[PDB]
């Protein structure tokens, strides 16, 4: 949440968390997440659950943009860029990084892939560098009017409006098939 | 999921209740199917 | 479908009032909740206020509690805030989002430009 | 609509699945219906 760096969209950093008590109490009471809309889960429902393994997929984007990020949603990034499942069950935060990422002269360090020749399958990362070819004439390879490079930056402004002011967004994600990560609660002695 | 469990212990009130309605709909006609199809056995049953 | 546009923000003295606007447009019927947030340049995001517009039940910020007041005009189609007693920790820009279903801070969202905040 | 080419063609996977569901839970009751009166009579005859 509090990391340094945040991955580009087009290359959405995915990490693994496991074998750890994980308490989203503290999460839900921060106040400070523009987001947390979380989908098959009531987000103060997790402290009693738990699960096998937590993935958490990192990237930024604009704000008018995080709408995208749902399931059966349609979009240029949720199609091309990171795709989730239409039952996925997890949970989206969201929260706006406009003093940390935007910066006079404008911020393009953020790049998003646009153009794919095919929609991404759920939880695909497409890190290809391939030129999109929109014609029939493959191109080999000096781009120009219709042949492509296939990735546009956001380049974020201090002053942008709320709908280009950058976002960072970390998407949970759970799959339940023993329990290893489990929230906070204690143990009794057996009993027969 | 099937596991009325699950669902409590995933879920807050009111689409827990929405989700539990759905399984008692199916559940009450699986009942329901069955008992019936009990019956006319049980006929056939009686007349053998 | 739905924009939020948000107004009446300014400069004012330690314990000064502003009074804040959220005119909606477009079919708004679905979004039934409705929140106030502000971001200092420094800070994160802070929801002061929310209301539901068909119930009227309303949540404060502790900070805010018996200075800032929320209502709705319905014929307007706008939310309001209503600042008392403003403070310097007030100073922010203010926004407001909406969102269909109360239990996240996501779901809220068409947020406008914003109204600058400023007590000194 | 009651062909379910047209919802497939019409609607995105989400709400088409909503939709077929509500067909197949009024079919299913069709089809159950049907068999069980079906029986019913097959009782019958091979009383008779
Ligand atoms: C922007 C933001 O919310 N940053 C939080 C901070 O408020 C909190 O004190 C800290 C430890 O929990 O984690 C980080």
């Amino acid at each position: 949440f509090n990391a340094t760096r945040f991955a580009s969209v087009y290359a959405w950093n995915r990490k693994r968390i496991s074998n750890c008590v994980a308490d989203y109490s503290v999460l839900y009471n921060s106040a400070s997440f523009s987001t947390f809309k979380c989908y098959g889960v009531s987000p103060t429902k997790l402290n009693d659950l738990c699960f096998t393994n937590v993935y958490a997929d990192s990237f930024v984007i604009r704000g008018d943009e995080v709408r995208q990020i749902a399931p059966g949603q349609t979009g240029k990034i949720a199609d091309y860029n990171y795709k989730l499942p239409d039952d996925f069950t997890g949970c989206v935060i969201a929260w706006n990084s406009n003093n940390l990422d935007s910066k006079v002269g404008g911020n393009y360090n953020y790049l998003y892939r646009l153009f794919r020749k095919s929609n991404l399958k759920p939880f695909e990362r497409d890190i290809s560098t391939e030129i999109y070819q929109a014609g029939s004439t493959p191109c080999n390879g000096v781009e120009g009017f219709n042949c492509y490079f296939p990735l546009q930056s956001y380049g974020f402004q201090p002053t942008n409006g709320v709908g280009y002011q950058p976002y960072r967004v970390v998407v949970l994600s759970f799959e339940l098939l023993p329990a290893t990560v489990c929230g906070p609660k204690k143990s009794t002695n057996l009993v027969k | 999921s099937s596991v009325l469990n699950d669902i409590l212990s995933r879920l807050d009130p009111p689409e827990a209740e929405v989700q539990i309605d759905r399984l008692i709909t199916g559940r009450l006609q699986s009942l329901q199917t069955y008992v019936t199809q009990q019956l006319i056995r049980a006929a056939e049953i009686r007349a053998s | 479908q739905v924009q939020l546009v948000e107004s009446g923000g300014g400069s004012v003295q330690a314990g000064g009032s502003l009074r804040l606007s959220c005119a909606a447009s477009g079919y708004t019927i679905n979004t039934d909740a409705v929140a106030w947030f502000r971001q200092a340049p420094g800070k994160g995001d802070e929801r002061v206020a929310v209301i539901y517009t068909g119930s009227g039940n309303t949540n404060y910020a502790d900070s805010v509690k018996g200075r800032f007041t929320i209502s709705q005009d319905n014929a307007k189609n706008t939310v309001y805030l209503q600042m008392n007693s403003l403070k310097p920790e007030d100073t922010a820009l203010y926004y407001c989002a909406s969102g269909y279903y109360g239990a996240s801070g996501y779901d809220f969202n068409n947020w406008g430009q914003g109204t600058q905040v400023t007590v000194s």
